[PDB]
């Protein structure tokens, strides 16, 4: 029998929607080396050409629907022995320039999810393609040179027998994409960051382990006559000074085998290593488990006074530079079985109740 | 004038362009790209051209998504010419791309002698939601640029583009840029 | 976050759904002679051969379900002018033996659609692969041979 | 296709065509809105075909066989019906699209949305003669122009 | 001055006239028609015009009856010329009609040497529910002209008439008008 | 400057008053009755000047009783003299009455090169509920003048008053005038 044509419903435009199953898109297979550095593109391609040569359920549904109101899931089924471990970074960037840095400091801002495979059999983290509003699709990030790039920013504390492989598991499930977006409010709730703070070696051995990262974020991370950046890190240096709740993030990047307690405190440079006092201070003490990866310090109000510098002078001393640092302390002393430092990923997720004084000239330059 | 009004407000210099040293007299040019922070003089005329790292800067070369005003101060400087002998002037345009094809949307006409001073503004305004990746081929957005002709050389030393954010513009997503060098402004003795 | 990975929806053993859109999984492209006679073979290939080199919404669905309890809708928009007729007939059958007829007689039986697009804009008509039960999947009509043809009963009576 | 960037007329020898309307549209840089288009048969009832109807941007080439994974409409016509009105939602636009664009981008480096017109199955007829179909769009509603254009010269993409 | 006001809008070069070549000394003007986009020069005086076509033209040449403020921003280049021998000055009229009867709505007196700006506005308002159609014979409506005049064109090199719309501004109906040819601006090196 | 405010205005041109020819150069002046439509040179210079017929001077020469604020433009043109050569300067004066008594409401004093714009107001305002007949012996009323001294009248060619009302403006009563003349603007090729 006939029917008129016109009228079904080919016209949809329905969201990509249903079971984890009939909305996935895309697998994606990354090499890790057996012997693999810190600051080591593993993968680094297009979002939209992760997509390519690929048959899954929702893969057609995915590049045909004009809008897409779903965040895209990502999961990444990585694991290895207790034994070892490393740390791993995918991480989702707006766009690119010619020649550019993949330094984890870098890269981090936006959108990213780190884990340690030692420790956490998979891992998985949702995001919007599209910062700036509730909505996205396939043709706006193949155009728009979305990018996808997974770093390993600590290597394998014991090197496995033979290479292996992550499979990361690109989906799109069913949550609202809410957008982030930065704004020149004085004083503004919640300003995420997601700033690189610094890795952190402590050798195995026995002596005092201090390691400051300083406070004055602003003005990018350094390299050799130059300066890397964020966007949210250079948003942040708009202003002069600012305070609020600092909300860390702080990660082991070695294996569970290595074994060491940390205390995190506020104070200011002038405190020399070897000052045997530092639990005086407020302070938190951090041990991680065997399976215990991420442990997030919040620093209150109380910590800090008033407001400091959002940039320092490079050639500002420890000595006469009175903004405060996040020192890392080593409370015991690393130790383990076998050989291998003890990293430790320190970012500063966000800051909350954030208020923002002034208007920053500028300084050029990075560490102080 | 002769009373002037009242400059306010927290600008920071951007992008300097000196200009090419003797002989050479031809009229010449130069565009900054504003928001992308480049400097490209036209032909093959060797202008001295440096990009400055302040918050502005490099909020602008790393923010992917951006919306609303900024204001821009043109300064040119002014070569030691007695007034009288002066015969240079500065014809600026912004303009949305630099192809052929493309209009001007704003032109300024300025003939002041030794130095000159230029307060303008535009709004960057865009398709997602408001908001301007620069040079997308996405919706085919487009920068803004800064075409600005020395029409004597000689005389014209250098142009100067401070900027600064409305309290209204807004950012979102980050660019991978590569490590942005180290180049300071050599303040005049 | 780390998750349950046992404990997901993975093992979705859903029927494909949805609107007309989502659950298209070919289209066939019979070419039809200016000059084509009666009991004349337009079309005659294997029913999950259709699917071969094909990329809609529900083809990955299509051959990857286990379980299909909905029917196979075919429509067909093939028109003419008034002036001119014929009459085609789309035909399915549960599978074959070497050197086969097809005469009208021999296939309409079982699941066929017969139209005239000298008169019908298009032709559409629902039908079940496996004729004795509920349900079948891509894999039973690979394996089982089903066997899709298309013939010309009468041919154009104005060319 | 047919392009949806509008704005900057319609083209001629070294030279363009204006509309007040059309003109009107490219005051505006980008814009967007639900489009209401009017198609309409030109030739006659004994030509006769099926023609798709859909957004979809310029990379698409010709001989790439799944439009229909697009979303689309499908128009037949009948005797003595010939108009019929797509309409094509918020939906089908992720954001706003430019009003013109530069004539020397070709269709492969423009992320602009087009509107694909195509055959279904086939042109047909006793009589010989070309199916001709008149696309007119006719109005865009909850219309929302953003910025200010400086204008491009030119007028197709 | 010396620090400025801020410009601030997208404003779209229209029409450009430059001014008769060498040996041409003899005072001289040019009239732009701002609505209808024509520039007739006055006498038989070889003056190199161009009529650009941004949206603002296209519009005000398409459209039938207009009304409400449109805001012009007059430049003035600008021959290379030692700025102690400059003496020559730009009178402008606006003026509904072009006879010789009819009075100026507006003049404007400038002797900036090289080069200068001139921003003004003018509402066009009409019989028919604040509409005018322009030039039409009903009511006898007209149009708006912009007469200009150079004293010294060895000097005065160039006029440019860039307008826009200010957002009160509406139109309706629609004209047949010929085919626009595509001219370019040519940009200076 | 150099970017202007914006005019936007009406304004009708009055009164012209072009300065005496060849070889007269010592200082000179004349008056302009802004009110009555008068134009007094001092002394026995022979100065050329028209006055026009817009309908601002029509009201203005008509209307007996007056009220409420008038918006004048002097314009001031400008000989082809070389810039640096320039010593021509303009005082003018607001006058109540033209008796030596009197004193000034108002004084400008412009020294620009060439060509010079000067915009003012004033308010007409009396006692007879706020109006003011012009040079009525009721209440010894009076009118405006407008002296203008041209210092070097080989330097300075004409002025020129433009007018407008500002929409305050009120008016009554009716004077029988002689029949006005029909001098019409010349315009400058």
């Amino acid at each position: 029998m006939e029917q008129n044509l016109f009228a079904l419903s080919l016209d949809d435009t329905s969201s990509v929607r249903g079971s984890l199953l009939d909305t996935k898109f895309a697998q994606t297979r990354v090499l890790l080396s057996k012997a693999m550095a810190g600051g080591d593109v593993l993968l680094d391609e297009y979002l939209y050409d992760v997509v390519n040569g690929q048959d899954f359920r929702a893969t057609v549904a995915f590049l045909r629907t004009h809008v897409i109101t779903g965040k895209i899931k990502v999961t990444a089924t990585t694991n290895i022995s207790d034994n070892s471990g490393c740390c791993l970074m995918l991480a989702i960037n707006s766009g690119v320039r010619g020649k550019y840095s993949t330094d984890v400091y870098t890269i981090c801002s936006q959108d990213s999810m780190t884990w340690n495979p030692g420790c956490k059999k998979n891992f998985s983290f949702t995001f919007n393609p599209n910062p700036c509003g509730d909505s996205w699709s396939a043709e706006m990030i193949s155009r728009s040179r979305v990018r996808m790039t997974v770093i390993c920013v600590s290597g394998w504390t014991l090197s496995p027998t033979t290479d292996v492989i992550a499979k990361l598991d690109w989906s799109i499930v069913n949550e609202k994409c809410e957008p982030t977006i930065y704004h020149l409010a004085d004083c503004q709730n919640w300003l995420p960051l997601n700033r690189w703070m610094g890795k952190l070696t402590f050798p195995q051995g026995v002596t005092s382990e201090v390691r400051r990262m300083p406070l004055s974020i602003g003005g990018g991370a350094g390299a050799t006559q130059a300066f890397l950046a964020n966007m949210p890190n250079s948003w942040i240096s708009m202003w002069r000074y600012f305070r609020g709740e600092l909300h860390f993030e702080v990660t082991k990047m070695s294996s569970p085998y290595i074994k060491a307690t940390v205390t995190f405190l506020i104070a200011f440079g002038n405190l020399s290593d070897a000052f045997g006092f530092y639990e005086s201070f407020p302070h938190r003490i951090v041990q991680f488990a065997e399976v215990e990866e991420k442990c997030t310090l919040v620093f209150s109000q109380q910590e800090f006074v008033t407001a400091w510098s959002t940039q320092v002078n490079p050639r500002t001393t420890l000595e006469a530079d009175g903004c405060p640092y996040l020192y890392a302390i080593i409370h015991d002393s690393t130790t383990g079985t076998i050989s291998g430092d003890f990293n430790l990923g320190v970012k500063l997720v966000g800051i909350k109740d954030f208020c923002g004084i002034g208007s920053n000239p500028g300084i050029d330059g990075s560490r102080l | 004038g002769p009373v002037c009004a009242e400059a306010s407000d927290v600008y920071s210099p951007c992008m300097i362009a000196s200009t090419p040293p003797a002989p050479f007299s031809d009229v010449t040019a130069v565009t900054f790209d504003l928001i992308n922070g480049k400097i490209t003089p036209v032909g093959d005329d060797n202008w001295n051209t440096h990009i400055y790292n302040p918050p502005i800067m490099n909020v602008l070369r790393t923010a992917a998504w951006k919306s609303g005003t900024i204001h821009v101060q043109l300064n040119v400087r002014g070569a030691g010419v007695k007034r009288a002998d002066w015969d240079g002037q500065v014809f600026v345009y912004l303009r949305q791309s630099m192809n052929p094809e493309s209009y001007d949307a704003r032109t300024f006409v300025i003939s002041q002698p030794g130095s000159a001073m230029l307060n303008f503004s535009f709004d960057i305004i865009g398709p997602n939601s408001g908001f301007e990746f620069a040079e997308s081929p996405w919706a085919n957005q487009t920068t803004w640029y800064l075409e600005c002709v020395a029409t004597n050389p000689r005389q014209i030393q250098q142009f100067e583009v401070n900027m600064r954010f409305d309290p209204n513009f807004r950012v979102a997503g980050n660019i991978l840029m590569p490590p942005f060098p180290l180049s300071t402004e050599t303040p005049p003795l």
